[PDB]
This record gives C-alpha cells, structure tokens and sequence, in this order.
C-alpha cells in the first residue's frame, strides 16, 4: 500500500550474526521480514549495508521457498514464491528469481468449514 | 528517508536496530 | 478443470502403512495427492475404501495446515488451506474444516526471475 | 468409474496401485 516503504523494517529469527565489520547481519531459522504490509518469509536473510551508507542496504532472502506479501492499494493482496527475494531499499522494487511465482488474489472466504465443488457445473434451465 | 533496520531475536524477545 | 474428476489420483509420500484387513491406507512425511489439476498437500493422508469397493474411496489428509489446489475452467486458480482435507471421491466436493480457508486467484506469473513493484503512490502531499 | 489410485514412494521409487 502507499507508504510501506516509508516504514520501518522489521526482521525476526531464530539465530543472528553480526559481522564484526558492522555492515552485515545475517538471519536464520524461520526469518521473517515486515515493513507496512510487505511480508518476506525465508529462512535465510542478509542485510547489506554497503561502505555503512543509510539508505543503501540491501536485503536477499532465501528458501524454499522463500515468500512474499503485500497489500495492495486497489485491496488485493500480492503473494509469491522464489527461491531468493532480492530487496534493494533505494530501489522501488522485489526481484524474486528462481522457480519464480508472483499472483493477485482476487477474493477469499473463511470458516471452521468451507465446501468447495471440484466439477464445474453445468448451467440450469428448463422451458414449460 | 532511510528507515530503520530492526533485528529482533525470536529466542529473548530482544531486539534493536542494526 | 472440467475432467479432473475423471483422472487417476496419484499419492507420493515418504511412508505407507495398511491396517490388518488393508482397507485403511496411511501415508506420512510431505504427501502430495494430485488429481489432475488438484493437488492437496499434508502431513498424514488416509485412504479408506469400506468393504474394499472401489468407487468409495475417502481421502483424508492432515495438516498445520493442510493445503488445497485447483485450477478453474474460469481459469482462475482455487487455493485453500485448514487442518484437515476431506474428499470422498464419490462426491462432487471437497470440505475443509479447522480454521479453513480459501480464496481465488485472478492473475498471477511465472518465470526464472520476477520484478515487482513495490512502492504505490495513490496520494501525494506537497509542501511548496 | 472408479479411478485408479497409485501411490509412490519417495524413498524407493517405487510405485504400485492401492
């Protein structure tokens, strides 16, 4: 949605390493990366901060496989797939690459039940 | 317009920015 | 799709198991169930076939969670995940119960390497 | 009609009607 990436990011896991140099911390063990409704979940993530420069860090998540979330403004959310997620901050975009799978979902429901047919139906009408 | 970077460790519940 | 229901099931899974008669057929570790289009995926599938008639056959699978897939005449994908998956064959349906969920699919891609834009700006304020 | 099932098993490759 407008403004995620004006948020801060948020990155959980189970075991973290900061390299001594102070320009990379790397994540494992169930990682999960958010900012606004952006959603990355992987179960390797390095953050780079190349030369220590603000604004220039780069986030790579890797799974399998690794996925991703986001919410859309028109109400849709985006979900996908990849075996990395490539997340450079000043850049605008995610590229994922590797048996990579992006879609939109378009609706959805929610109970303790759902039914769903797995024929098409046919159309019903009849004439006196 | 850089945001901060937050590290959290699931195992303490610690976290701070990196 | 329309014919999925006519096409043989296949099962892959890491064990299999039967009970003494060899009615009741157990499989565990990553099972994948394919029907054409349809795939369900789950910890634990049991296929039960009463009497050893065949044509009755129950497909039961297990999951945290169990998921559900099938591609639609409409062409839009169905997708839907809960604890358990049941599918009696000789039914048109599937039921998924356990805080069940589902939701379609109206445009997605596939490819080596995917770009998404992640930044909207629906709205913009300028103080000038 | 009835269909078919075939279950395989990851381990061995093996396959057989059940």
């Amino acid at each position: 949605v407008t403004g995620d990436t004006d948020q801060p990011i948020h990155i959980e896991s189970d075991q973290q390493s900061l390299d001594m140099q102070g320009n990379v911390v790397t994540f494992t063990g169930n990682v999960i990366v958010t900012q606004g409704t952006i959603k990355i979940n992987a179960d390797k993530v390095v953050v780079t901060r190349p030369g220590g420069e603000q604004g220039k860090e780069v986030i790579d998540g890797y799974g399998k496989p690794a996925t991703f979330y986001q919410m859309q403004d028109n109400g849709k959310p985006v979900e996908g797939h990849a075996s990395q997620m490539h997340y450079e901050l000043a850049k605008d975009f995610v590229v994922l690459t590797g048996n990579a799978y992006l879609q939109q979902v378009d609706s959805n429901i929610k109970g303790d039940k759902i039914t769903y047919l797995v024929k098409e139906q046919k159309m019903q009408a009849f004439s006196d | 317009k850089p945001v901060p970077i937050i590290a959290c460790n699931r195992k303490t519940g610690k976290c701070r920015r990196i």
